């Protein structure tokens, strides 16, 4: 193949230049678990049991004991294929193009085809970035335009069922109120048996810098972020908590668990993307690609996630 | 069109047992306590091994219900269906809803379960009506030994002993 | 439709395809009726060569 | 088999593709491996 | 296994004394085929393939070209599990009644194992021909108290979506009428490209004993042959009489394309490992056997049926 | 529960008759067994006549605009454009087929010849004949006469009581 | 597997099953063998 | 078959084949 398919060979060396994508800081290892699909959806059976009465004592002789029930839930997460696509140069055409100092057409924005791979797998890697912490996809600041996704296809922000926060626009820079709001959320959370758990905290930067400051007389040996770690840690029977900033939220403080138990995630095997085989030919020296990637499989127990929306207007 | 018959679907779905309903999050045991006041708990709390069972094929939908005899013209087997007073023959258990089959403990073997209740304080005497529906009273032995358990607007469960004929 | 998992019950699957069959017009012709040539598309010309007595 | 090991030789695209992937959850690994919060 | 269990063994020996069941003759070789099935539901897709226009001429260039299309249907085929009881003789207590001429209880009806088992199975054999010929389950000469079935589990008299010719009460004695009616439903039948195949007709023994009458020196056996001969392409037509049929006429092709059986393998009657056993000499054992997997195109199935009021 | 069963059952059939493959089980099989005349359904999708130099589109679908001529519709902004069954000046294309699962709509553009089964409108189904000049409705139905080049190959088929089918091959845009 | 052949030998109960299920359909193909309409 | 003209060949010559073996397998 490699003596046949000089797109495959390329993508075959420049496929370690990739970065590896920023979710994973998101995650625990062991929440993350691949399948082997590309379009359509997973069931996933949940078995529980149950006590119908209580315990039978076992003496002399005896017929009639005490039964234990079995009950089963069923969920269905949805997956989707999506492509794009890109034009290029033609293998045959880059000794035509190449210069001293770079290769390609300046002029005409033409690049090879391993840089331009390596910079659409960038761009559609920070795309499934996005998606996954927000559940949404478009290619505007603004959020509008969004592409019409599938029922079961939700992300960490926008997953339904769970603890929703709001600090007032006239309280926005009163980090008491703000705290105050995440104690409220903190004490909604139910995370049954599985309490015992790390937890795991993303802001915006704004919120991270607001963090940072000494805690309020303005008291010294103590800041917010202790704070606010010292009141997770009064849930989570006083695990760890980690702290991550990312620039796609805006004004929205997460809070979740890192279980597997309650948060899992099961993407394709091929959500990353993939290259396509189909080259288009023709007589000049454009030619064009395509990749591949599959978006969905997130799967989390209903109010176990705290969402604190600062609302500035 | 497509309310209308997700409608009608929760409707049919809530009058039956164990419906396939699919749901897009996963839901959280945090206690072990009162897990069985369900409509899909079948069979009895208290089960011996020497107990008889019987199938019958299912007129309506006699779960949880006490069942009568019912004859039709002739051409098809007798049936099971929901009934009471004196033509009471005993208990549906259980219903296989592919087969249409109704699991039937006979009066004449004692009972202990989860019976639907009509729309009650532990020790009450309890009869059967005409819909095969537990009530507040009397020609069978009937004691409630729980109060009312609330599943739906019209449907009632209660845990009761019944031990034969009066 | 069933309201319940019927799909556990679809424990055997059939499926039927056919299989291409001897097509049906070599019984209007006999076996030495039948003589195959090279071609896909035009016109070919076929001599019968005859005698006779004087 | 992974594209990390050059001693990989794919006869066709598919297992090529097999490849790309086995190669993305061996980076992860790697990945989650050498992670120090 | 046979070392622990002796019923087993019994079964394994005394099995090849139990007889065929008659319904194979109503069926070609190429007919029945089993599946792997005990309690549930089976479904069947057929694929097929239809032109949309007519073939493109290749001649010059040309880049628009006909097309062929496709389109599937899903059969679904119900099967039900039934169980039957039976009392025997214990192994270890055989011998206390093993008479020089015979072996059991003449006064209290018990039999060994190995006799009861085939006798049951016979009977239950007998059964399941009852009820693939006709599609109802009953154990009365009236035919009543039927044992009720699941949907999309018929016989050969009650499948639905076939060709229903009913002669009158009037004309019951009519063997001009009632071929007028035959005449009438082979005309209807519809076998399209597949009807150069045998034929098979069933018969009760009262319309049996009517069709040797001379036709009103021929014989309305022999009209019927022809007159079937004249739409099965003049292929072998083959004449059953069953006592299980009462004033009915059933007329169906032998072919695999139009009529499927696909039974069970657990269909036939097999012991099962239960044994009932207390400190008496008699002993409970247990048969299953499956129903359900008849499969039939629609509108290729004659059945007259002579009403007698 | 036998009544409510019943309504169930009526609503589901009229919903799978509003579609082009429902899956619908018997206990028979079709009698589909000769070779003349089978094209006639309305899971028939795609054209009776295509080019493989022919551009399609894909379109997130506004309601069942299958077999029927397709217009743009915007929303608020918040989400993408997608396609509802419709025609006049507001014509966009022709939809071909639909995959349910992802609710996709395939469209052939105007500016692209067509040929195959649409949808025709139940008035004038008798008087319809081949040679006739058609236009789309607001509904996105074929019916007998302006700005769109359709003309008929064969007469209407009736595929349900209020369904109808006409082979016709969609040219472009007309002066 | 079946019950004619007199070298097999069942393990279980799920042997004994599908060797007399493999007998009945020999059987059945043995009497449509020696079946002449 | 090496190639498609080839394979084309093995199809027509597995057809011929299939005539012939369903002529001398015909009973009239």
């Amino acid at each position: 193949l490699f003596d046949e398919n000089y797109y495959a060979k390329a993508v075959a060396n420049i496929i370690g230049e990739v970065k590896d994508p920023i979710m994973y800081k998101w995650f625990s290892p062991d929440q993350i678990e691949d399948v082997d699909l590309q379009m359509g959806y997973q069931k996933t059976v949940k078995w529980d049991a149950f006590l119908n009465a209580n315990p039978t004592t076992i003496a002399n002789e005896v017929n009639t004991i005490s039964t234990i029930g079995f009950s089963s839930e069923v969920v269905r997460l949805n997956y989707l294929k999506l492509q794009y696509k890109f034009r290029h140069l033609k293998q045959t055409s880059e000794k035509f193009y190449t210069s001293d100092s770079y290769i390609g057409d300046i002029n005409n924005n033409l690049l090879p085809f391993a840089q331009a791979y390596k910079l659409a797998s960038s761009e559609i890697i920070k795309l499934i970035n996005h998606f996954v912490l927000t559940g949404t996809v478009s290619i505007q600041k603004d959020g509008k335009n969004q592409k019409r996704l599938l029922p079961n296809m939700y992300g960490l922000l926008n997953m339904p069922e769970q603890i929703k926060e709001e600090v007032a626009s006239g309280d926005k820079d009163k980090m008491d109120k703000i705290f105050e709001k995440i104690e409220a959320g903190l004490s909604k959370l139910e995370l049954g048996d599985e309490f015992s758990t790390p937890m795991m905290v993303i802001v915006d930067p704004a919120t991270s810098l607001k963090l940072v400051k000494p805690y309020a007389a303005a008291s010294s040996c103590e800041k917010w972020e202790d704070v606010l770690i010292q009141t997770i840690k009064a849930i989570n029977n006083r695990e760890d908590v980690y702290i991550e900033t990312s620039n796609l939220l805006k004004h929205k403080i997460l809070i979740y668990p890192l279980n597997s138990e309650l948060i899992k995630f099961k993407p394709s095997k091929y959500m990353l993307p993939t290259p396509n085989e189909q080259v288009d030919k023709d007589s000049t020296d454009v030619a064009h690609s395509y990749i591949d990637f599959v978006l969905g499989g997130l799967l989390a127990t209903r109010k176990t996630i705290l969402q604190v929306n600062i609302k500035q207007s | 069109i497509k309310q209308e018959f997700d409608k009608k679907v929760a409707e049919i779905q809530a009058l039956m047992k164990n419906p396939q309903q699919d749901s897009g999050l996963l839901s959280n045991s945090i206690d072990f306590r009162d897990q069985n006041l369900i409509f899909s708990n079948s069979g009895g709390v208290c089960t011996s091994s020497k107990d008889k069972i019987e199938n019958y094929p299912a007129k309506g939908y006699p779960y949880k219900r006490g069942v009568k005899l019912s004859f039709g013209d002739g051409t098809t087997e007798l049936e099971v269906e929901a009934g009471g007073g004196d033509d009471l023959y005993g208990v549906c258990s259980d219903i296989d809803e592919f087969s249409g089959m109704a699991t039937v403990i006979p009066i004449t073997n004692n009972f202990t379960g989860y019976l639907t209740l009509k729309k009650v304080n532990p020790g009450d005497k309890l009869n059967f009506n005409q819909h095969g529906e537990l009530e507040k009273v009397k020609s069978v032995n009937a004691i409630a030994l729980s109060k009312a358990h609330k599943l739906t607007e019209d449907l009632f469960i209660v845990l009761a002993s019944v031990f034969g004929n009066r | 439709m069933e309201l319940f998992d019927e799909n556990y019950y679809a424990k055997a699957v059939a499926n039927i395809i056919g299989e291409v069959k001897d097509p049906i017009m070599y019984k209007w012709f006999s076996p030495d009726q039948i003589e195959d040539v090279d071609l896909q598309m035009g016109y070919q010309k076929t001599v019968k060569w005859d005698a006779f007595l004087n | 088999a992974s594209l990390l090991d050059s001693n990989f030789v794919p006869i066709n695209f598919t297992e090529f593709v097999q490849a790309i992937s086995n190669t993305y959850k061996q980076r992860r690994i790697q990945f989650y491996e050498n992670l120090k919060r």
